[PDB]
């Protein structure tokens, strides 16, 4: 069941690695 | 010069003063000699005591070496005070007073850095340096 | 030529008093450029009564 | 100075408990030092978890409650490997050369949390469901 | 850090100059008369941007502008 | 004496006294003044 | 020693022409428009002018007679609105059902329905301030005797005005005398506060008590005796407490016990009348007598013995304090903003006391059961607590800009709480958030598992509790108390902890207060908003002359509107506007307090007793599973209770109404100014004197902005009036109508 | 009959007011003695409400469904005393708050110190200044045909551009 299985990826697994790498990006020195 | 160490005013005390920046990046440092035994407020806590000195006190910043200065100068009518800023963390020594003299006052050699030949109205448009990389307000 | 005691409008548009009258106090006779000390009836902002103008921007209603 | 002099700052007998936890002590290795903190942390994140949970009282309890004590752990060694990445760029070299100033064991430091951040989680879990 | 322009009109007062927190002005020989002064801004580098000297200017339009920039360490006014 | 009743507040109020009783007695002696008779 | 000055300063009407005469830069004329503001904020500042540190004393001592004779002014007010405007001879025939009126409306536009069928035969607006039940208690029976106490409070007003005019413009004593506080403490414990309680013991016992004990019995107020003819007539005081046929003579062989008839412990409610035991309250002041003139033995004078202040503060120092008190007694005589400060704080701090002991323990008869006021007393005695607690942050700061002085102050305990001021802060810091999240997030929790449909998963007593139990051992510790630790009490010192409840005429006096998870809730969310008070108005005082940020907030002033946008910006840095900032914090510290004891009374406290012995309350004990969430707080509490101010129309509560709505309009005008700035409103001016210039009509004064601070300022007092007002209305326009 | 109202001397909607208005005071003077002093607050208080009604049965008030008298400017004569007599009433009083100050402000500018002028107020000025306001709707009339009224945009300050 994709309602069943869907949203914590999306509202959390999802999440969770793009505000790592958005993080990531932002504290980055040359 | 700095002399370090010159004996510090017998003070212990204040959370408020000289943190961990002081140990990676630039902190600060001010001179003078104490003509009494006087107390006055630190810009951290209020007192420590002016020994006779050889009197100094590693400051957070610049601001607090020189507001001391404004305090010291009125209050206890000395303005011998000296202050630095330091060696390896930090860049400059001897910030004020940077001629010898007191800035305030006038002194032949400076040199008029910053200043516009005219007046403020007189400045050009936004409209006129636009993907222009001339500073609007600088000659 | 503008002397003492004479009553301006003001051309400095970058000034509160702009276009308003003023009773001028002084020439400085010399070459310090902006010599016109013209004292106003109103007071600005951060509280003066008079101000440095050039003659090239004083006027001469009388 | 730059500190203030109390009765009790720098006293001995906090001293003790502080110059000897394993995170400011002398000789562990960075590998085995965050064992010990992962070891610690993991114990009791699963406490609050199985008698404070949406079910409390099923089969249940605390096997699901305990699940999200490592599955609190799992987001804490993203957080430690994020820190990674945005304060050792590089482990540019610094002050002291600690775990902490300079990095130089920090995936190892990484790595080390979640392993008791695994083995003590579910050792409650057997100490709770069973025993 | 912040930029500090000197106009032309300046009276050579030195009232600005006795106002700046974290002395980033000085007064400087003037050669249109040889007699008078004007402010100068040679540390810039330390403008915090409090505004305190523009709050000295006596002149109807002040001589002294603070146009605020780049912000950075010194700046911010940080002792952390 | 009389200087300190030509001062700004003493006169800031006893004119709104006489005023605003003017339309007290005025309400009070005619009642609904809505629309003009 | 007493030293003088005779007439520094006659009797002239001509300086009343110029204002600002007292100041330098004020007594030349206004250029701007801002100096009427710059004028009337600064006219009771004292010392921003005055550098004299004797003459600015006099100036203090002078206007504390003035602001004796304008409550004297008020007082006889109340007093002579008590006679003629009232229906108070008529209440005293019938205590339980008519209302208090005074304040009758005039017969005109519109206003002559609040003169609604209040009883008796009367017609007026329905009062909540207690005065009935406070002449009730004084043994006032007659209205000829509210009418003398009127003149005699007005003749007591004039000559507390004239006073002041006599100690400045005519005798102007020195700062020698003024420092004198060993002597002040000795007199202002012994003659203000010993003979204070002296003398109203004094009063109840020869005068209250009789006819107080008569109406309890209640034969007529007619035919009550006057209160002087109980000294004259030695027969009819002693038919009742018939001690006074004993004379003074039990007082004087040191045989006390024999007046243990009307000098009692009784120590409950008095059942009749709800009250406290007058006997008791009499007994009461008598032990405060003994107790304050004994405490005024104590400071020393001319007369060699005595504890002197300077020898107690030093060696009173410990290892972890310095040098402790040394030079603690040299500010509180040099500096009179550090002496408002702590007089503020246990002077509000001393009236929310006075509001909670009050609803607890009812003093007087037939306030307890008369819901309209002694909730009044409540939230009033609050209200005005907060705002003192907040002037004495105010006046502390101000001591820290200008009176403070580190040379004198050396490692002492002013020089040591400088010097740990973040360690303060920060820890004051934690525990304010600690507090919010762990009391306002168990409401969002509360909130949720409501929603979600989840209420084994909330807070509540059905559900996780949250159990109060050092709060329930407190009040069984006291509940238990009369005849264990107590013995001589009858009853406990109040209802409030435990015990039977009480009832006059239909309506509960007082019944014990129970505190379960709604209870342990919300005194957290008190604590809460407590703490952050304190931290906006202690970092207030303590970075008041510089901090990390600004080393010289010192010179700069206690009211500056900011440093301007350096540093990132420093809007609001000043000590002022954390008083400022505070207010709202006080408004919103206080605004809980009263919603937390106006809903726990009407729904577990307050309420319609039977004759079978039961207690249907008002609000229906929804306090334990409504108020634990935020729809039941605005549901059941605000939006329910708030059904009879709104449907005030038409009725006489319809004055109501409209401050319920007039007070909403001001608050929303506070907003304004709040939420805006003063670079916006100066150059409305300009485009404005250009059309005023236009039609060559300008005013000389030309206009400016108002400051940015006198718009922080009315800001806060318009938020106030607004808040407040709102508050005052709902509270008046709910409990009048159910109670 | 311009808006849809009856002339609410026939209405059954203006009279079902005196009604719930007289029934609800007569309900609180019932249980008075009739020699009280609240009783002539009840008595007299219905006969306020009576001369209202009274004033507006005869005015020619147009009442709708609900019996409240509704107001018509766009204005005709047959409803010029609802907003236009009393708005000539209004502008004539207007003019001399106006002038006054007006002609004030410009006796005490040509002075010394008007400055200390705004804070007194001069009744050798004030009362010489409400005599100019007295000729107002005559003044203006001929102080802006001889130009003394306005100025010209290079006498009045210019914000910058
Ligand atoms: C929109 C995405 C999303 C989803 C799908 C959920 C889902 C859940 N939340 Mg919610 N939550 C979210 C966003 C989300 N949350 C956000 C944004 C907030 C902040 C407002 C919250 C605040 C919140 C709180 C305070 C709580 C929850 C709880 C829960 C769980 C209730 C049922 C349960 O515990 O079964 C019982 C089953 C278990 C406890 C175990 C299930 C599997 C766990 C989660 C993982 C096991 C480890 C796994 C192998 C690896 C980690 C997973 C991770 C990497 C994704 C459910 C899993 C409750 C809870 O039980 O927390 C765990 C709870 O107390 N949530
Ligand atoms: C005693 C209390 C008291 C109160 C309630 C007020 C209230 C006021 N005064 Mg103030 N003022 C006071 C004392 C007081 N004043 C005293 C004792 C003096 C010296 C005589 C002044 C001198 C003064 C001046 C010069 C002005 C005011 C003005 C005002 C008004 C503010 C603006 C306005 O609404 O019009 C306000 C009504 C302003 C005003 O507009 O007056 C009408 C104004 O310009 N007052
Ligand atoms: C200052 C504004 C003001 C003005 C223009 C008036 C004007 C008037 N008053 Mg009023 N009055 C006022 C304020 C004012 N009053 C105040 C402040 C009070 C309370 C002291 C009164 C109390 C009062 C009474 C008791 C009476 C008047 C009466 C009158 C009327 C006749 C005057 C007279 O002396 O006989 C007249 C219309 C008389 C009247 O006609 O009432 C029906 C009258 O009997 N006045
Ligand atoms: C700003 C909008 C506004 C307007 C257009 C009106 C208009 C009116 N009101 Mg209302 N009202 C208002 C705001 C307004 N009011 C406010 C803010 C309140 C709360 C205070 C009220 C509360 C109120 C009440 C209680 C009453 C009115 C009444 C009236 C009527 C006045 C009858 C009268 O005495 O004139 C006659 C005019 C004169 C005798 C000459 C005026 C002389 C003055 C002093 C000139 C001022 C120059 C300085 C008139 C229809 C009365 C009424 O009958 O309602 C219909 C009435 O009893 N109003
Ligand atoms: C504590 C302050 C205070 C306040 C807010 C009031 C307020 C009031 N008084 Mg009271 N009054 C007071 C003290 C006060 N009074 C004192 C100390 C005395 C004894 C001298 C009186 C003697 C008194 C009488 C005899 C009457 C009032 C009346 C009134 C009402 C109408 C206003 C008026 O008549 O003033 C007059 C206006 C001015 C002085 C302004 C000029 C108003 C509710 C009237 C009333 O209650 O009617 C029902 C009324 O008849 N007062
Ligand atoms: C024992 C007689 C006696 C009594 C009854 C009082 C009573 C009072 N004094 Mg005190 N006072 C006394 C002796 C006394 N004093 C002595 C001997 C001194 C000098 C050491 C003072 C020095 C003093 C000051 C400086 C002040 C008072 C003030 C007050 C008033 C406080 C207001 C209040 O709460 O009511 C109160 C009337 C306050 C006051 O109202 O002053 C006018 C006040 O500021 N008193
Ligand atoms: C010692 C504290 C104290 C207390 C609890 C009382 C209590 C009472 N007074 Mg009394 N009174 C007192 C001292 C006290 N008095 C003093 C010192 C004076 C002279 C100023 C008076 C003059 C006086 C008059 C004229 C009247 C009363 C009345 C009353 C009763 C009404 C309720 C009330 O006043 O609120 C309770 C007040 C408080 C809880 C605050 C107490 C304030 C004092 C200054 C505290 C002193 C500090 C103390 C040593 C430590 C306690 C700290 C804190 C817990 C309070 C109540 C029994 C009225 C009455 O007769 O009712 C029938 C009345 O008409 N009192
Ligand atoms: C502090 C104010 C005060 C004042 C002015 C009085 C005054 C008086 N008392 Mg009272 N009395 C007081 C407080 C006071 N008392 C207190 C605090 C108590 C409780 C200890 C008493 C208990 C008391 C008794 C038992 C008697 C008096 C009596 C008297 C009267 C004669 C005593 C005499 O003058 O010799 C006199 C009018 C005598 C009297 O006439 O009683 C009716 C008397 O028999 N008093
Ligand atoms: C209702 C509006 C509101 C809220 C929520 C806040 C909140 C706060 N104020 Mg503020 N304040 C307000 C209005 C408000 N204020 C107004 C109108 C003023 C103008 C007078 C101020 C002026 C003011 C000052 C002067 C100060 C504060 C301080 C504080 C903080 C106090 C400590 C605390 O409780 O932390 C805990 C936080 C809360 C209780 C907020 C609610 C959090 C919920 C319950 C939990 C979050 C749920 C979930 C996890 C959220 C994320 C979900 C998502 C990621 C999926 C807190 C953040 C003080 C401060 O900073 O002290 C340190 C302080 O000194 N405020
Ligand atoms: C709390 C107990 C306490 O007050 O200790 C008492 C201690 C001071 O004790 P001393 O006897 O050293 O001080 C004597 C003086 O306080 C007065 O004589 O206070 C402190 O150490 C600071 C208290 C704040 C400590 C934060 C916790």
């Amino acid at each position: 069941n994709l309602p069943s299985i869907l949203v914590p990826m999306v509202g959390i697994v999802l999440p969770a690695i793009v505000m790592a790498l958005l993080f990531v990006y932002i504290e980055t020195d040359e | 010069t700095l002399n370090l160490n010159a004996p510090t005013p017998i003070f212990g005390g204040s959370t408020g003063g000289l943190l961990r920046k002081a140990e990676v990046e630039e902190f600060y440092s001010i001179t003078w000699t104490g003509k009494s035994e006087t107390v006055f407020e630190l810009p951290t806590g209020g007192a420590a005591i002016m020994r006779a000195g050889e009197n100094l006190l590693r400051l957070a910043r610049k601001e607090q070496c020189i507001a001391l200065g404004a305090q010291l100068k009125d209050k206890f009518k000395i303005t011998d005070y000296k202050i630095y800023r330091v060696y390896p963390s930090g860049e400059v020594q001897f910030l004020h007073p940077k001629d010898g003299v007191f800035p305030e006052k006038v002194n032949p050699g400076r040199v008029a850095v910053g200043s516009n030949k005219r007046r403020i109205g007189q400045n050009p448009d936004p409209a006129k340096l636009k993907f222009k990389g001339q500073e609007t307000f600088d000659s | 030529m503008v002397q003492r005691g004479s009553k301006v409008r003001i051309l400095r548009k970058e000034s509160y008093w702009y276009q308003e009258i003023g009773t001028v106090a002084s020439i400085d006779q010399s070459g310090i450029k902006y010599p016109v000390i013209v004292r106003f009836e109103k007071v600005n902002y951060s509280n003066v009564n008079s101000n440095n103008f050039s003659l090239d921007e004083v006027v001469e209603v009388e | 100075i730059g500190h203030l002099s109390t009765p009790i700052s720098n006293s001995s007998a906090v001293n003790g408990l502080l110059a000897n936890l394993p995170a400011y002590r002398k000789g562990l290795t960075p590998r085995l030092r965050g064992l010990e903190i992962g070891m610690a942390h993991g114990y009791f994140l699963t406490g609050p978890f199985v008698e404070l949970g949406p079910l409390r009282n099923t089969d249940g309890g605390i096997l699901y409650g305990s699940l999200s004590a490592v599955g609190l752990v799992v987001i804490l060694t993203a957080c430690l490997a994020l820190y990674g990445k945005a304060n050792f760029s590089g482990s540019s070299k610094s002050k002291d050369a600690t775990l902490w100033e300079s990095g130089e064991g920090w995936s190892d430091f990484v790595s080390g949390w979640l392993i008791g951040g695994a083995g003590s989680v579910g050792f409650a879990y057997l100490l709770l469901q069973y025993i | 850090a912040h930029t500090v322009k000197i106009y032309d009109t300046c009276i050579g007062c030195t009232q600005c100059v006795r106002a700046c927190p974290t002395d980033v002005l000085e007064m400087v020989p003037w050669d249109g008369c040889r007699a008078n002064q004007i402010a100068s801004a040679p540390r810039t580098e330390d403008c915090v941007g409090c505004k305190r000297c523009e709050s000295a200017c006596p002149t109807d339009f002040l001589s002294i502008r603070v146009y605020l920039g780049a912000e950075t360490t010194r700046s911010m006014g940080l002792g952390y | 004496f009389s200087k300190y009743l030509s001062t700004a507040p003493v006169i800031g109020t006893l004119t709104a006294f006489f005023l605003a009783g003017l339309l007290i007695e005025i309400n009070r002696f005619n009642p609904d003044l809505l629309v003009y008779p | 020693k007493i030293v003088i000055d005779k007439d520094p300063v006659s009797t002239s009407f001509d300086k009343w022409a110029v204002p600002g005469h007292f100041s330098r830069t004020l007594a030349k004329g206004p250029k701007t428009t801002t100096w009427i503001w710059n004028l009337h904020a600064d006219v009771h500042d004292f010392d921003s002018y005055t550098s004299d540190l004797e003459e600015v004393s006099r100036k203090i001592f002078s206007a504390h007679f003035g602001h004796l004779a304008v409550v004297f002014i008020w007082l006889s007010g109340a007093y002579f609105h008590g006679a003629r405007f009232s229906n108070y001879e008529a209440w005293l025939s019938n205590p339980t059902t008519i209302k208090p009126s005074a304040q009758v409306v005039w017969p005109i536009v519109g206003q002559e329905i609040l003169n609604g069928d209040v009883g008796g035969g009367f017609q007026g607006i329905q009062i909540t301030s207690g005065l009935f039940q406070m002449w009730r208690a004084s043994g006032i029976t007659t209205e000829l005797q509210l009418y003398v106490t009127a003149i005699g409070a007005l003749v007591m007003a004039a000559l507390m005005l004239f006073a002041g005019w006599f100690h400045y413009h005519k005798a102007a004593p020195k700062l020698e005398w003024f420092q004198n506080a060993e002597s002040m403490m000795n007199h202002h414990l012994g003659g203000l506060f010993g003979l204070g309680s002296l003398s109203w013991a004094g009063h109840q016992i020869h005068v209250s008590l009789p006819v107080n004990k008569l109406l309890d019995s209640g034969v007529s107020p007619q035919e009550i005796p006057l209160p002087h003819e109980f000294i004259l007539n030695k027969d009819l005081i002693a038919q009742l407490y018939p001690s006074f046929g004993q004379g003074l003579t039990p007082f004087f062989t040191l045989n006390w016990n024999e007046y243990s008839d009307f000098l009692t412990f009784k120590g409950g409610l008095n059942p009749v009348t709800g009250g406290l035991w007058l006997s008791d309250s009499a007994h009461h002041h008598l032990a405060i007598a003994v107790l304050f003139i004994v405490a005024g033995h104590m400071y020393r004078t001319n007369w060699g013995i005595g504890h002197s202040m300077k020898e107690m503060y030093d060696s009173h120092k410990g290892p972890f304090t310095g040098e402790g008190h040394k030079g603690v007694y040299e500010i509180f005589t040099n500096s009179w903003h550090a002496q408002l400060s702590l007089n503020l704080a246990l002077f509000g701090s001393l009236s929310i006391i006075v509001a909670h002991h009050m609803y607890s323990m009812p003093p007087y008869p037939y306030l307890a059961t008369d819901y309209a006021t002694s909730l009044c007393l409540f939230t009033h005695h609050v209200w005005i607590g907060g705002f003192l607690i907040v002037g004495a942050g105010a006046h502390a700061a101000i001591f820290m800009v200008r009176d403070y002085d580190p040379a004198q102050n050396y490692n002492n305990l002013v020089d040591r709480v400088l010097r740990h001021r973040d360690a303060i802060i920060s820890h004051l810091n934690w525990v304010c958030i600690f507090l919010g999240f762990h009391s306002f997030g168990l409401y969002i929790h509360n909130d949720t598992m409501r929603a979600l449909g989840r209420p084994q998963d909330m807070f509540s007593d059905a559900a996780i509790q949250l159990q109060p139990v050092f709060a329930q051992w407190v009040q069984g510790v006291n509940s238990a108390a009369a005849g264990n630790t107590a013995p001589n009490a009858l009853a406990n010192a109040s209802y409030a902890f435990g015990g039977d409840i009480v009832s006059v005429g239909g309506k509960v006096a007082m019944m014990p207060i129970s505190l379960g998870t709604a209870d342990f809730l919300v005194h957290h969310i008190h604590a809460f908003t407590i703490h952050v008070t304190v931290l906006i108005l202690l970092k207030g005082v303590l970075f008041a002359r510089n901090s990390r940020l600004i080393p010289d907030k010192a010179n700069l002033g206690f009211r500056f509107p900011c440093d301007g946008p350096g540093r990132g910006g420093t809007c609001q840095v000043s000590a002022w506007d954390h008083v400022f900032l505070g207010l709202f914090w006080m408004y919103n510290s206080l605004s809980v307090v009263l919603f937390h004891f106006s809903w726990k009374m009407q729904s577990d406290v307050w309420g319609n007793v039977t004759a079978d012995g039961a207690v249907s309350h008002i609000t229906g004990n929804n306090f334990a599973q409504g108020a634990i969430t935020i729809n039941g707080w605005l549901r059941d509490f605000l939006w329910a209770q708030a059904s009879q101010v709104i449907q005030s129309y038409g009725s006489a509560l319809s004055a109501y109404g409209l401050m319920f709505l007039g007070a909403h309009f001001i608050w929303a005008f506070s907003l304004m100014f709040l939420f805006s700035g003063r670079g916006y409103w100066q150059e409305l001016i300009e485009s404005i004197v250009w059309a005023h210039n236009k039609l060559k009509f300008a005013p000389s004064i030309q206009p400016r902005a108002l400051s940015i601070t006198q718009g922080r300022a009315v800001g806060v007092a318009h938020y106030l009036l607004g808040g407040i007002a709102t508050t005052w209305s709902f509270f008046h326009a709910r409990i009048i109508s159910v109670g | 009959d311009v808006a849809g109202l009856i002339p609410c001397s026939q209405s059954d909607a203006f009279e079902r007011r005196l009604k719930n208005t007289t029934q609800r005071l007569e309900n609180r003077l019932k249980k008075y003695e009739p020699g009280s002093a609240p009783a002539e607050a009840l008595q007299k208080q219905i006969d306020k409400t009576q001369q209202r009604f009274d004033k507006y049965r005869n005015s020619g008030l147009l009442c709708g469904a609900d019996g409240l008298p509704h107001l018509i400017t766009d204005g005709r004569w047959s409803h010029a005393g609802e907003f236009t007599i009393p708005g000539l009433l209004f502008l004539y009083i207007a003019g001399f708050i106006g002038w006054s100050g007006r002609s004030y402000l410009q006796a005490v500018a040509a002075s010394d110190n008007s400055t200390e002028k705004e804070i007194i107020i001069d009744i050798p000025v004030a009362l010489q200044s409400v005599s100019k306001g007295f000729v107002w709707p005559l003044a203006a009339l001929q102080e802006f045909s001889s130009g003394k009224l306005t100025a010209r945009d290079e006498e009045i300050t210019i914000s910058p551009r």
